[PDB]
């Protein structure tokens, strides 16, 4: 039925992360659990799988001695320990149940929402918000923040049509920066007030920049 | 290991088209193969296992076949929901391996980008850095090439691009380019141009602003 | 297919 994973994690190089994964709606000890990761923009990489009933594991050879699968049956939760992290481990980590028909791998049936793991030396930085004043297009510039993510929204969620919030880009400073833009009627820019909201939750930074001509 | 090659990697097709994806296995994987569909932002979803058996809840338009080292997945008539990235996976030996993926994109009519330039904000300029932003809005297909000219001089230095995913309603793309300079460098010049090249532009379009 | 982690 459902696999629920723990929240996003930000770690410095050489540190360790412990992702957790809890099972709902089926017998936790009736199916193997796979662990699969995906680097930003890339394909899928198998890490290993675990027999939750016995705790037996096979860890993918590339990660043996560095990645550890465990489980706590009393709370239907599986654990993945990734140690000695480098930037090559940044990405989203999924747990996935196998159908396991015939006591044998068949296919990954149920997936968790995924856990984001960022490996970087950068320190937590609140974003700077700058107006991108002017068929009428305006926007907000969210610059020099760490870590991901930030949420934008325009006029507290009312304005939603011609909105384009771009994927953040990682600069050489190790910091992120993105832009959110909207296309508005060629002229409503004297009556209508446009305010982009910016929520950088890791920094407790909320900013409402009024974009005026 | 044991690699899976997916062909093609990128595919454009319009709604209602019949399309076929190919997975080739470096070694024999008798029948023990699965197909997944992943949309941006989600975990993958299982479509096919045993190389040809549909997973519960998968619409009948999906079908797949394959023997040993050659596998194919087919959609009889594409739908808006079917546009995503597809992965094959084998489970014949350790480690389990996925294919590189096939991104299936909506084919639509050629649309040219609407170009807008934004001079830096005074608050940013007071902070010591200047970012000039060029926006290419709602275009198709996906290359767009942007060129920056400060004082008519080609700026093959440092600038960044960022592309959205294909729009759910338009099936178009959007792009923002960001040229970053110092306050002293921004104030030492006057013109700032943004030259946009695209299939929908018979001649590249230029958008510039003065001051700074 | 692979199934070394046991039976369930």
């Amino acid at each position: 039925k459902v696999l629920v994973q723990s929240g996003a994690e930000v770690k410095k190089p050489g540190a360790s992360v412990k992702v957790s994964c809890r099972a709902f709606g089926y017998t936790f000890t009736g199916n193997p659990l796979h662990w699969v990761r995906q680097a930003p923009g890339q394909g899928l990489e198998w890490l290993g799988w675990i027999n939750p009933h016995s705790g037996d594991t096979f860890t993918s050879q590339k990660f043996q001695g560095r990645v550890y699968m465990t489980r706590d049956k009393s709370i239907n939760t599986a654990f993945l320990d990734v140690t000695r992290l480098t930037s090559d481990d940044t990405g989203i980590y999924y747990c996935a149940r196998d159908k396991y028909y015939g006591n044998e791998a068949v296919g990954m049936d149920v997936w968790g929402q995924g856990t984001s793991v960022t490996v970087s030396s950068a320190s937590t930085k609140g974003p700077s918000v700058f107006p991108l004043a002017p068929t009428a297009a305006l926007g907000c510039l969210v610059k020099d923040y760490f870590p991901e993510p930030v949420t934008v929204s325009w006029n507290s969620g009312a304005l939603t049509s011609g909105v384009h919030t771009f994927p953040a880009v990682l600069q050489s400073s190790g910091l992120y920066s993105l832009s959110s833009v909207v296309t508005v009627p060629s002229s409503s820019l004297g009556t209508q007030t446009y305010i982009c909201n910016v929520n950088h939750k890791p920094s407790n930074t909320k900013v409402d920049k009024k974009v005026e001509p | 290991d044991i690699q899976l090659t997916q062909s093609p990697s990128f595919l454009s097709a319009s709604v209602g088209d019949k399309v076929t994806i190919t997975c080739r296995a470096s070694q024999g994987v008798r029948n023990e193969l699965a197909w997944y569909q992943q949309k941006p932002g989600k975990a993958p979803n299982l479509l096919i296992y045993y190389a040809s058996t549909l997973q519960s809840g998968v619409p009948s338009r999906f079908s797949a076949t394959g023997s040993g080292t050659h596998f194919t997945l087919t959609v009889s008539s594409l739908q808006p929901e079917d546009f995503a990235t597809y992965f094959c996976q084998h489970m014949s030996s350790y480690p389990l391996t996925f294919g590189g993926g096939t991104k299936v994109e909506i084919k639509r009519t050629v649309a040219a980008p609407s170009v807008f330039i934004f001079p830096p904000s005074d608050e940013q300029l007071k902070s010591g850095t200047a970012s000039v932003v060029c926006l290419l809005n709602n275009f198709y297909p996906r290359e767009a090439k942007v060129q920056w000219k400060v004082d008519n001089a080609l700026q093959s230095g440092n600038s960044q691009e960022s592309v959205t995913e294909q729009d759910s309603k338009d099936s178009t793309y959007s792009l923002s380019s960001t040229l970053t300079l110092s306050k002293a460098d921004y104030e030492k010049h006057k013109v700032y141009a943004c030259e946009v090249t695209h299939q929908g532009l018979s001649s590249p379009v230029t958008k510039s602003f003065n001051r700074g | 297919a692979v199934g070394t982690i046991g039976a369930m």
